[PDB]
């Protein structure tokens, strides 16, 4: 039988909370409109005595052209600072409740290679701080 | 017991003037092998309060 | 004309509907029956069985230029099984999964000296 | 044999405790107990550990 | 002649503890059900004089599309807490009866890369601690 | 029809049973017995003896498009010694893993005019 | 909604700060004259809290022959140098005012490999300080 | 002229020992059974002055299947965890009597890739001490 | 306007001091004698308010066979130590007069791989210490 | 005008030393008997003004067969032993005599790839320290 | 209960302050309050701490 507790999905709070002010999923298609944000996880730890999980994401912005994708960065960054500073209450896709603990930011939006030659890709790079909710 | 149940009681307080209290207390050190439970547990019949952190 | 004594069933992906997790879509499905074509093997390769073992083909499709496949976009798949009406077949079914294919690159039309299209030629894949 | 934290059968007593955790609701034992009171998680790194000198 | 005593397999453990939630083996046959778990070692240290034993441990999720795979990364997850947590008794193939140490997360688990298209794969690490029983 | 003067025995692969050690399941083998094909070597190489010595070859199969071998999936063995009754071999000694061969890629058949199949070309490897 | 407040951006500061003594841009065309400079950001940490900035910038010098590169490179150095000190103000694109913080140089302009023959590239890395603006 | 103490040869010392409880050699040829071991080195230092010398070692197991791959390398672990703990004396080819000074584990069998798509190769590395005799 | 002040150059200031002992140029063309140095810069570091420099230089030796390579390196490090001890002035190709701060080699000639098959290339490394001077 | 001292050479010297116990080079032409020995200079550091050399050597072994390979590699490790120890005078091509300040090993002996599949490599890596001599 | 930062509602008091900050613009408070004053930032790695001895 499985544990009763564990964090929130880290990529489902992000694309629900980025999905208001931009086209965000975990994955793009062949074909989309050009504002777009992608999220995914490289790294993170659980422990369960404590109830502490670091978990690391990663945003990438596509646009057409460099002013657009820049453009779409700001406004990306902005909103991330927005939730970590103000700590909002974000509704997953399942309806539960989940927050925060902290925030920072371990790269800023910078440019970064891309094989179509007219969409323009920028990265960055957030590190969040969430515990341990119990399983409904 | 006094202790209240958590989410109960409201702020606690420092007493400007305190008096030594006597505690017991009891460490647990449980390890299993081979399905087979060894128990290491201390006992200190009186403890009061050193240093804090 | 014809090109062939083949019949496969284009399918088309347009995704709708509200975002669900991680936020995708549902994909909205439409099949249009395309018959009298060529479908043969191009290569195949194989991944060693070290641990995990992974299997491709890769297939060809020449088709006459109708409407349904010209509008033909990457990402599309087609439905072959050997049958003359391979469209009247569930893709949420297992046989309809390992009967389905998955369509590689653009479509390549070729044109004549009249400047009309004469054949489209079409890259397939198949995992297992 | 006056006092020992293990039972006859050699498990370990359940009736030392006085409060209990169930179903995510803190609520007061009511069967009998002798009444004691249990630390929760600790630091890694950091446990119980005597120091004598 | 050999020495008299060993570690239980970290392998057959893993495998024999999570195959009762979801499919699980060493090694993955061309076809098989999309669930699916499968268990590596990769580091390890032995000390016959202490009898200290530090086992790495991966397991792979595999699930056709993004949301499956997350969910069986999810539910693997938590059948290692709750084996971490509550120290339970494990049978392996064998009938001998093993157990562990203590337990830790290393890598909660991410996206990685794959061949096939349809198939999606997370990676999760963990590390584990055993002891030495003599061999029958 | 008959494409060539040599015999072989395409052995099906089914695992069975409760899971063993390390989870996996014993292997259950099926022989089917299918004449009149051609088999040629494709390609060999070998790797440099500088501590572990390995060579590999590629064999190809020519078939009539039977039952049996269009059900052939990959993963599967074929057996093979210049015999006229190689099924009737034993998979477990030295001779029948000497001469086992081990299917690699996915089935290929080729198709006519008509929509129908013609014959099988199927690649084989055996290493050292 | 977004937060309100923002760092100027680093690459329309460098580029409208560089652009009086030779051209520059964020990309370079297939044609254009010689004399160039490439701005980039490899690096950065934004902190809401403290107001702290810290960005990393690439500039890179195309020119026809050795001495030509060499002198943009100088060029381009000594008034990098000139922002360092006297810390001026700078004009941006938008029309907004911004300063900077401090300034140290990490790579002195060296030489570095490129497709074209003809076209020497020589390559300089700098670090900034910057803080924190009203969003207007 | 050359010196007149040196180390016994650890290869030699490991395939001597090794060799009563299972096929060893320093190199495989094309054809051989499956059980089999193989040694290597990798690192050391010697010092005449304090006679103090830290080979590396290296095993390899190689099997047919996972399972004989894995039996085989638990009795290679277990042959060399009895070597560490019993200090025996090994008869080398030249009929030289040799001994170690102490041993330890620095990781224990874990898999490795392989050509050979039906052998399946374990991987093991140890750390010796050995002593300087005198040449004969 | 730029700065007033600026290190020495310092590929001139190094092919301006070994041009008197040997042929020594940035760039070699497809054809020219054997006794050739290369010089470049690798890293650096300057400083506007204390007036520090620290550059990198590396110089390559090409010349036809073993030993007149060997050779060559050899003159060319009794160069470089006569350099770093004497301190003498060196005029550079615009005729401004140059000096050093210190000087220290890091690593001795040694052998490189080269595509030609006749010519061997031999490669030695070295850092100086430069201060600012008025720019003219 | 050059410096008036340098170091010995040490490829000269390890050669001049090395050539009475076995054919020696630094470099092998395509066709040689099998016992040949290749030095190698890949490190060191020169220091003007204490006197201080620590260059770092290589020595290949090449043979027929295993059994060949590892004997040189053996007898190589004893003669360069005997050299650490005795601190003998070793006349150079030139007839120069040239000492030593110490020695030290790196790694003792192990094998390495090569591209004949009869010749086997063996390679060792030592550690020396020299002095300054006066030039003649 | 005589005083407390908490209002009755459960949510914190907002009369609590002095100084308010509004549109970037450092403006007294014109609503009655106790007065108090708020510090700003603070540098990572260090905040409020108490050390007894």
């Amino acid at each position: 039988d499985l544990h009763d507790q564990d964090a929130p999905d880290e990529e489902d709070f992000v694309v629900c909370w980025m999905q208001p002010v931009m086209r965000t999923a975990v994955e793009r298609d062949i074909d989309a409109e050009l504002p777009f944000c992608e999220v995914t996880r490289i790294d993170g730890a659980d422990d369960p005595e404590a109830g502490t999980d670091d978990p690391v994401i990663q945003l990438d912005f596509y646009a057409l052209g460099a002013e657009a994708a820049k453009a779409a960065a700001k406004q990306g960054h902005r909103r991330m600072l927005f939730l970590f500073r103000n700590f909002p209450t974000v509704t997953l896709s399942d309806g539960t409740l989940a927050d925060l603990d902290f925030g920072e930011t371990l790269i800023k939006p910078s440019r970064m290679a891309f094989e179509h030659d007219q969409i323009v890709r920028y990265t960055a790079r957030y590190q969040l701080g969430t515990s341990y909710v119990a399983v409904p | 017991p006094l202790v209240e149940l958590p989410g109960e009681a409201d702020g606690f307080s420092q007493p400007v003037d305190a008096e030594k209290i006597g505690r017991q207390f009891l460490l647990y050190g449980i390890r299993k092998k081979e399905g087979r439970y060894l128990y290491e547990v201390d006992a200190y019949d009186l403890a009061y309060l050193n240093n804090k952190g | 004309e014809e090109f062939g004594g083949q019949v496969v069933a284009l399918v088309s992906v347009a995704e709708t509907g509200v975002p669900g997790w991680g936020g995708l879509k549902a994909k909205a499905r439409t099949t249009t029956r395309q018959p009298g074509v060529h479908f043969r093997p191009a290569s195949s390769t194989e991944t060693p069985d070290g641990q995990t073992n992974v299997a491709t083909e890769v297939w060809k499709l020449t088709a006459p230029p109708t409407a349904a496949v010209l509008a033909a976009k990457p990402g599309g798949e087609l439905v072959y099984d050997g049958t003359e009406h391979p469209e009247s077949l569930d893709l949420d079914s297992a046989a309809g999964r390992a009967a389905t294919f998955r369509v590689d690159g653009p479509i390549m039309p070729k044109y004549d000296l009249a400047g009309q299209v004469h054949h489209v030629t079409i890259m397939c894949k198949r995992q297992a | 044999v006056r006092w020992s934290p293990l039972a006859q059968d050699g498990q370990l007593r359940d009736d030392l405790f006085a409060h209990r955790l169930e179903n995510g609701v803190w609520v007061e034992n009511t069967n009998p107990n002798e009444g004691w009171y249990l630390a929760g998680a600790f630091g890694e790194g950091n446990g119980p550990s005597s120091r004598p000198s």
